[PDB]
């Protein structure tokens, strides 16, 4: 699931980043295979990926 | 006191999903190095155990 948890859920054009992209953070099983790169969004963070 | 000092936190680092995180800007965790402290902005309410 991709959510920006502000106008709802991520692009198509963001959630097919998202699986290439290194800047949208998530938890864990997200981030050892398919690489968190957290970029260190102090504001606005783009949009987290979880279970 | 000057015993020991606290460290801020890095990416790399994860937080531990024990408590619950509502209400807060600093927290310790002890580590295998040392002593790590983590911060929010004023303001910027802690109401989830994300970073």
């Amino acid at each position: 699931v991709c959510y920006k948890e502000g106008t709802g859920p991520c692009s198509e054009s963001e959630e097919k980043a998202c699986k290439t992209s290194g800047s949208c953070r998530g938890d864990m099983q997200f981030c050892k295979v398919a690489g968190c790169e957290h970029g260190e969004e102090a504001s606005e963070a783009k949009c987290r990926c979880s279970l | 006191l000057g015993m020991l000092v606290v460290k801020k936190a890095k990416g790399s680092d994860m937080i531990v999903p024990g408590p619950s995180y509502k209400g807060k800007v600093l927290f310790e965790r002890p580590t295998f190095d040392g002593y790590v402290g983590w911060g929010c902005g004023s303001g910027k309410s802690r109401t989830e155990s994300g970073e």
